[PDB]
């Protein structure tokens, strides 16, 4: 039997990190097969290394892991792909450094041969924590380059249509990015944390443009917001995606087509208004209330002294002063323990990834 | 017992 570590002479340190890390496509048919690894193959060259008491080299390639990923995205950190496909290994990485680290608390769905398989010499606590935060950091790239695929698409996706973009526009996006994450054996829990995130970023530049233009307040607006709410929410559904958190994300672009379709005249209505908006600011209500136009002559504007009772009637709330949404809050990321069911002393390294100076052990 | 491996800013 293997087992489930593989040697490289420290002279060949450079090398491995150029094919395995810098020089390394995340689109190879070759890496497609096994999610993670990378991430599983320098976890294996440190159980060797581990294996040898050898501190040193532990250290260097730790630390040149690190750095050679700073690198890569660096370089192409504007690429989707290769964002989350280094997100994911490194995510994946981090498991690996706990599900064999040796404490009983990353252990409890590992098998008995993957007991075997911890580290022996060298606890990796600190590294952990550094890995961690680089994760954080990726993250929050992905984020940025997700968002900005996206920002062009928005509005008229989901405001203006009843090279040029509509709500398929969007849908074929969202599909794009959500397979590729799966195909780079992204963390489910993970996945959720990123779709919470574009939901939040998709509601919030939508209800920023509806309250900054003259021309998007009206019930026939509610009723298209509504369908295109429920196209992405039916998204979710598909893709089992329902307990993400995405849907509630979207609150306050919800309650303002709730807003624009709801009586607009009486006490009575106005009590119903406050009730039912709980995630738009009053700045927020009043501004819709003071856009709405009506449908047609059967149909009258919102009056002066109907906006003031809704004032009135929450001038106790902590309410924020403010018009517009944060579209660039970030909700705080984590990376839960993801231990896998794959056997080390099982997994072969394709020839096609020019790592033939490493040796399986 | 295993040994702990320190990192800081300086190995990086």
């Amino acid at each position: 039997d293997f087992q489930g570590m593989l040697e490289y002479k420290k002279e060949d340190e450079q090398k491995l990190v150029k094919n395995l890390i810098l020089e390394l496509k995340p689109r190879g048919v070759a890496v497609n097969l096994i999610p993670g690894l990378p991430a599983y193959i320098l976890f294996m060259c440190v159980r060797h290394a581990d294996y040898l008491n050898d501190d040193q080299k532990v250290r260097s390639l730790l630390t040149s892991t690190i750095n050679s990923i700073k690198k890569v995205l660096k370089k192409r950190g504007d690429d989707f792909e290769t964002v989350s496909f280094w997100l994911s290994n490194t995510c994946r990485f981090l498991h690996c450094l706990k599900q064999y680290s040796g404490e009983e608390g990353f252990m409890k769905h590992n098998t008995s041969r993957q007991n075997e398989h911890c580290l022996t010499n060298f606890d990796l606590a600190e590294y952990r924590q550094v890995l961690s935060d680089l994760a954080i950091q990726i993250y929050q790239q992905l984020v940025r380059v997700l968002e900005n695929i996206l920002q062009p698409m928005i509005v008229s996706g989901m405001l203006e249509h009843e090279g040029t973009y509509t709500l398929d526009s969007i849908l074929r996006q969202l599909n794009s990015f959500h397979s590729v994450m799966c195909q780079h054996g992204m963390d489910p829990e993970l996945i959720k944390q990123v779709v919470k995130q574009m939901f939040y970023i998709i509601g919030a530049i939508t209800l920023n443009n509806l309250l900054l233009r003259k021309d998007m307040c009206s019930w026939s607006k509610g009723m298209q917001i509504r369908y295109n709410v429920s196209q992405l929410e039916e998204w979710l559904r598909d893709k089992n995606l329902m307990n993400s958190g995405a849907k509630e994300t979207l609150e306050p672009l919800i309650q303002a087509a709730q807003l624009l379709q709801v009586k607009k005249k009486t006490d009575d209505d106005a009590e119903a208004i406050c009730s039912m908006c709980n995630a738009l600011t009053t700045a927020q209500i009043v501004k819709v209330l003071n856009l709405y136009t009506p449908v047609n002559e059967f149909e009258e504007r919102v009056s002066v002294s109907f906006i003031r009772t809704i004032q009135m009637r929450l001038r106790d709330r902590k309410d924020s002063p403010q018009l517009l949404m944060d579209a660039k809050h970030i909700f705080p990321v984590t990376f839960p323990f993801n231990p896998s069911s794959l056997a080390l002393e099982t997994i072969q390294i394709p020839a096609s990834l020019g790592l033939g100076f490493i040796s399986r052990v | 017992k295993k040994r702990l491996l320190s990192f800081r800013d300086v190995d990086f």
